[PDB]
């Protein structure tokens, strides 16, 4: 639990609609970040419940 | 920390420029014609609109945000009949800014019962800085800034929630 | 001006916004003047702002 810094952030950026390179820059962001922390989380959780089950 | 702050008295700036009259009907309040409460459309004071100039100094100790806007007439004749110059122009400057604005005499398609339009602009000038405008018309001179101190930075929440 | 040479050419150049229309009279002796920069891939041109700036 403890492991997880933090920091004051603000997710979510309004952009124009001219400036829609940007918003998709911010959408592949954000999707690569959902995707590490997902695939990275159930791992996670996968392997101490099985070394948790050994010890 | 964020203060309103009266910039420009109303009543004593502005004893060339008619500040009475300039509402309309595309901003109404209680039936009759209104318009906003922290910028003043200028109009001419007996078709005659002399050189307008003015400056302020920040002798604040937090950084003031200050808007204008440039009004661009429907046609020349509202042009005519509001300020009295066929050509007009405004100059905004700051000691990081400077801009210089020409009206844009076209007619736009109708939308909310209007052909004009109003470009809002914003500025932020640090103490010991000066901010001057010049204008010889199709100016909305500002009546209010605003007194901050910038945060970290957060940002904005779209929700229906109520607030506890 | 022609780049004969074989690498990028880096340009600087400048635009004078006099403070008051006599001292645009006095310094080119035009009171209304234009600039125009032009190459293959750039084509601006800049008019002088004559304003009394802090």
């Amino acid at each position: 639990i403890e492991k997880m810094n933090t920091q004051f952030t603000a997710v979510g950026k309004e952009f124009n609609h001219l400036e829609k390179r940007i918003e998709n820059l911010n959408k592949k962001v954000d999707d690569g970040f959902l995707d590490i922390w997902t695939y990275n989380a159930e791992l996670l959780v996968l392997l101490e419940n099985e070394r948790t089950l050994d010890y | 920390s964020f203060e309103r702050f009266e910039i420009f008295p109303k009543t004593s700036s502005w004893p060339n420029h008619d500040s009475n009259k300039g509402v309309t009907a595309a901003c109404p309040h209680a039936g009759a014609k209104s318009f906003y409460k922290n910028l003043i459309w200028l109009v001419k004071k007996g078709n005659s609109y002399p050189k307008l100039n003015q400056s302020y100094i920040n002798d604040k100790g937090k950084e003031v945000l200050v808007l204008w806007g440039i009004h661009h007439p429907s046609t020349t004749a509202d042009q005519q009949s509001l300020y009295q110059n066929a050509d007009a122009y405004v100059f905004v400057g700051t000691s990081r800014y400077s801009k210089k604005f020409k009206p844009e005499i076209a007619t736009r398609p109708k939308v909310r019962d209007q052909e004009g339009r109003m470009n809002y602009y914003w500025t932020l000038v640090e103490p010991g800085d000066k901010i001057t405008f010049e204008a010889t018309g199709n100016l909305v001179v500002p009546r209010y800034a605003f007194t901050m101190e910038r945060n970290a930075g957060s940002g904005i929440i779209i929700s229906d929630t109520p607030v506890h």
